[PDB]
RNA sequence: GCUUGACGAUCAUAGAGCGUUGGAACCACCUGAUCCCUUCCCGAACUCAGAAGUGAAACGACGCAUCGCCGAUGGUAGUGUGGGGUCUCCCCAUGUGAGAGUAGGUCAUCGUCAAGC
RNA sequence: CCUAAAGAGUAACGGAGGAGUACGAAGGUGCGCUCAGACCGGUCGGAAAUCGGUCGCAGAGUAUAAAGGCAAAAGCGCGC
């Protein structure tokens, strides 16, 4: 054999879903590349990391062309 | 001859419908189309099989008679086991008096003992296909389209546009620019 | 210049002929462009600037070289490395060497009856080939290097080459 | 057209030798004798 | 055409920006004959305050070129004003910001509200 | 033998055989058929042995169609070797039946001849099959 | 109430194509390259100064289902829980329920501001 | 990457591939621009070089495997 090799898992996903409440620093999704776009109130990390800037609720609201996913914080 | 009866179906579902099939011996069925609502209504399977070996079954017109109203009614498509072959659902359109409808209509070969690339050139014949979409208007609706092969040579391809149909009858994918073969003349197998 | 022979009775007169309704589609010829293709140079580089001061004394207007969007080892070039030089004119300086082109050089090149009528793509564009360079003036033959085959470009305004031709009729260019 | 890039444009000008004289802007700050145009050329006649 | 839509797309990076700050953004608008001015509220939705050269006081002709826009630049900052607003972003609206424009911005400057 | 010309894989995992055959089970080129009423898998050896014995009894004209198509590689571990120490190579393909797939078909052929014929194939195959005729829908 | 221009909401039931039409104003093509400015060359693009022509191209509106895009009812597949069989696989009770296909639908619907009637 | 059973994680001497670097610009910013390919026309090059036009919309590209991304292009060029 020659195929015995692996990687780390990398815990990928959504970290808070849809009516969370949020706090500013949160992290809301990790990914690779862009599954989700930073919405209203949410910023993106170097690597692609949706983070919370203001406090609030997760929205999770799919708009505009494209037919992008984006992650929005709104009022609570 | 093109009759059917039918009871108005109450229960609808999975657990339903297998029910029929097993305990009482009758077949789910729906009725939609013209102006109104749809309605879904139950048949016997040994009266909707034996309707189904006429060989003009789905481009005829048939008389629907749910409880005791009766209607206007056509096969539209139908459902049948996968392994036993028997059938399990099946839907009819109504037919409006002034209203175009669309069906499929098998074709009628004729006179191949005499086909000039059969009888001379010693070929076979291949049926391509044996119906064909058409869409009418209902009181002009054929039960069946005439391809005539006499004067048919080896190696010569017919197509959609080569078969003659009867008046407002169109061809549905000739009339998407589309014509293809219906039957060809080819050399032996072996 | 041809500027005055276009707008005068050129124009004008193909108004007509084409039977044109509007007076704005008149057909019109917009930019003449040039180039030369140099194949050779592939390990020389040193006739790219050469065949730039050949090119820069014929129109007035100084050239660019163009490069290789493709390696392809076929022809022994790579990306990056020069192939070429082109250049483009418009307005005046393209009724001026036109007319030189039209009769000062195209009658002494060597030969022909005329120029191939049917070197026009399916939009109304006409392209010619030239053989030798010294056809022109202001290139002496006692101080060139080796012969090299200009290329020419007409690009119009013409739907078809109907009156694309049409339009070629005019400036009696000598199609045989 | 940028400044000083250029070669010189003047208007010279272009003697035939079937008497023809015909003016042309172009690159050679002198007059020119030629032998050959469409006014004598063979081709452009009719030969 | 070619030209007005390649240029709508280099208008799109600077109005994406300025939704995302939520700031209120002034808006020129440039055509052959006339030259226009809008200050759009935050997000696109409503037009505050607005000038050109087509109000009754420069309908004379002499609208296509930069002195002229100038007297714009100036008149709607004074419209600006009255609607109570200040510190806004100036829109070039993918249009060079070298002439007209940018006499429209010069002028806006002088007028009081600040970019 | 049947198998594909080129595979992006070289092997595949052993899978399950589930469900009936929704797609596949109508008389779509031929005008008699050979259906499967049972489930299992073809070796593609098979469909080989038991395409011979059904063009040999016709032996005059009529148009033949296979509709099945060996895709899915197996292997085999040789003789006296240990269990792990990686997979085994690749032995044959086969094609995985579900009931209700059309296998064979046929034209240009009297329907005595058809049922002969196939009645010749269907001794080649381990699984239980039918004869079935066309119908418009 | 209507037309044109700018900015949005919504991202094809809104797009593609194929025909008809608009220049009083707006917009566009357009005239020229002295000045601001520009081209790895070129006033093609960017920019400036305009008012002789045309709505030809572009744009907008209006029409049509040909393509595209939406798309039911019913049936079918799968499936959580409990129980069975001939147990590689299915069945019954109960809750859930597609994808594809059929009848069919669509030539968008709104908001703010400025000009002309 | 699959196995991995639509949150995360999940074994085998299970099935397939890569790394032990590169870059002072291949980083920052401002401004500007869209690819591969097909067809037609053109001096030798000819299926394939450079040029003109039409169609096309991402089938191109990303320093380096595969997956996930990419119009405010994350792709391409220039000034500082
Ligand atoms: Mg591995
Ligand atoms: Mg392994
Ligand atoms: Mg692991
Ligand atoms: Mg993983
Ligand atoms: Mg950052
Ligand atoms: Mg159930
Ligand atoms: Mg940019
Ligand atoms: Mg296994
Ligand atoms: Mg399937
Ligand atoms: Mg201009
Ligand atoms: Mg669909
Ligand atoms: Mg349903
Ligand atoms: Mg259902
Ligand atoms: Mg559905
Ligand atoms: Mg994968
Ligand atoms: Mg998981
Ligand atoms: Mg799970
Ligand atoms: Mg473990
Ligand atoms: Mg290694
Ligand atoms: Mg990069
Ligand atoms: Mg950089
Ligand atoms: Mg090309
Ligand atoms: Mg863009
Ligand atoms: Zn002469």
């Amino acid at each position: 054999t020659r195929n015995g090799r692996d990687s780390e898992s990398k815990r990928l996903g959504v970290k808070l879903f849809g009516g969370q409440a949020v706090k500013a620093g949160n992290i809301l999704v990790r990914q690779r590349g862009t599954k989700f776009h930073a919405g209203y109130g949410v910023g993106l990390g170097k690597d692609h990391t949706l983070f919370a800037k203001v406090d609030g609720v997760v929205k999770f609201e799919t708009k505009g062309a494209f037919g992008r996913k984006y992650v929005s914080i709104v009022a609570a | 001859d093109f009759i059917l009866n039918a009871q108005v179906r109450s229960d609808l579902g999975k657990g339903a419908s297998r029910r029929l099939r097993r305990n009482a011996g009758l077949v789910p069925a729906v009725v939609y189309g013209g102006d109104k609502e749809p309605q879904s209504v139950t048949l016997e399977l040994r009266e909707i099989a034996k309707l189904l070996e006429n060989e003009a079954a789905f481009s005829h017109v048939i008389a629907l008679n749910v409880g005791g109203a009766k209607e206007t009614v056509l096969i539209k498509a139908l459902q049948r086991h996968p392994a036993k072959g028997f059938v399990m659902h099946a839907d009819f359109l109504r037919v409006v008096a002034d209203h175009k409808l669309t069906a499929h209509v098998p074709l009628h070969f004729i006179n191949e003992e005499v086909a000039v690339g059969v009888k001379q050139a010693g070929g076979e014949i291949s049926h391509t296909i044996s119906e064909v979409e058409v869409s009418c208007l209902p009181k002009d609706l054929p039960e069946f389209i005439e391809v005539d092969m006499a004067k048919v040579e080896l190696g010569q391809i017919v197509h959609l546009s080569d078969l003659k149909a009867p008046k407002g009858v169109e061809l549905v994918q000739l009339a998407h620019g589309n014509d293809l073969a219906v039957a060809n003349i080819h050399a032996s197998r072996v | 210049r041809l500027k005055e022979i276009y707008r005068k009775e050129i124009a004008p007169k193909l108004k007509e002929e084409l039977q044109l309704a509007n007076v704005m589609e008149v057909p019109r010829v917009t930019k003449i462009t040039l180039n030369m293709g140099l194949g050779e140079a592939v390990g020389d580089k040193k006739i790219i600037e050469n065949a730039v001061a050949d090119l820069e004394k014929i129109t007035g207007q100084k050239p660019v070289v163009t490069y290789a969007r493709k390696s392809i080892a076929g022809f022994k070039i790579r990306e990056g490395w020069p192939i070429g030089v082109k250049v483009t004119l418009r307005s005046d300086r393209m009724y001026e060497f036109l007319d030189r082109l039209l009769s000062i050089s195209l009658p002494r090149v060597r030969d022909f009856r005329g120029l191939n009528a049917k070197s026009f793509d399916g939009r109304g564009n006409y392209s010619m080939g030239v053989k030798e360079q010294i056809i022109f003036p202001e290139i002496d033959y006692d101080k060139i290097d080796a012969l090299r085959g200009l290329d020419i470009t007409l690009t119009t305004t013409a739907r078809t080459d109907d009156e694309g031709r049409a339009l070629l009729r005019a400036f009696k260019f000598p199609f045989r | 057209m940028k400044a000083d890039i250029h070669p010189t444009y003047e208007a010279i000008e272009a003697t035939c030798s079937c008497g023809n004289v015909i003016k042309t802007r172009s690159t050679l700050c002198k007059p020119i004798h030629l032998d050959v145009c469409s006014e004598c050329h063979p081709f452009y006649t009719g030969k | 055409s070619v030209k007005k839509e390649t240029r709508l797309r280099r208008a799109r990076k600077a109005r994406l920006k300025m939704r995302e700050l939520e700031t209120v953004r002034l808006c020129v608008y440039r055509s052959s004959q006339h030259i226009y001015a809008q200050v759009i509220a935050a997000d696109g939705g409503k037009v505050l305050a607005s000038a050109s050269t087509l109000d009754k006081d420069l309908r004379e002709g002499a609208t296509g070129n930069i002195d002229a826009a100038k007297k714009v630049g100036q008149l709607v900052a004074e419209r600006a004003k009255a609607a109570g607003v200040t510190q806004v972003a100036f829109d070039r609206s993918g249009f060079k910001y070298h002439g007209r424009v940018k006499a429209l911005a010069d002028a806006a400057r002088e007028g009081g509200l600040e970019f | 033998m049947l198998q594909p010309k080129r595979t992006k894989f070289r092997k595949q995992m052993t899978g399950h055989n589930r469900g009936l055959a929704h797609r596949g089970s109508k008389v779509s080129f031929g005008e008699y058929a050979l259906k499967a009423t049972s489930r299992g898998r073809l070796t593609a050896r098979q469909i080989e042995s038991a395409r011979r014995a059904l063009t040999r009894h016709v032996k005059r004209g009529g148009k033949i169609w296979i509709r099945v198509f060996p895709d899915k590689p197996v292997t085999k571990k040789p003789l006296e070797v240990r269990m792990g120490k990686g997979k085994g190579g690749v032995e044959y393909w086969v094609a995985q039946i579900q009931p209700g797939k059309v296998l064979y078909e046929i034209e240009g052929v009297s329907e005595e001849l058809a049922r002969e014929a196939f009645a010749l194939a269907a001794a080649k195959l381990p699984l239980a099959t039918s004869f079935v005729k066309r119908t418009v829908m």
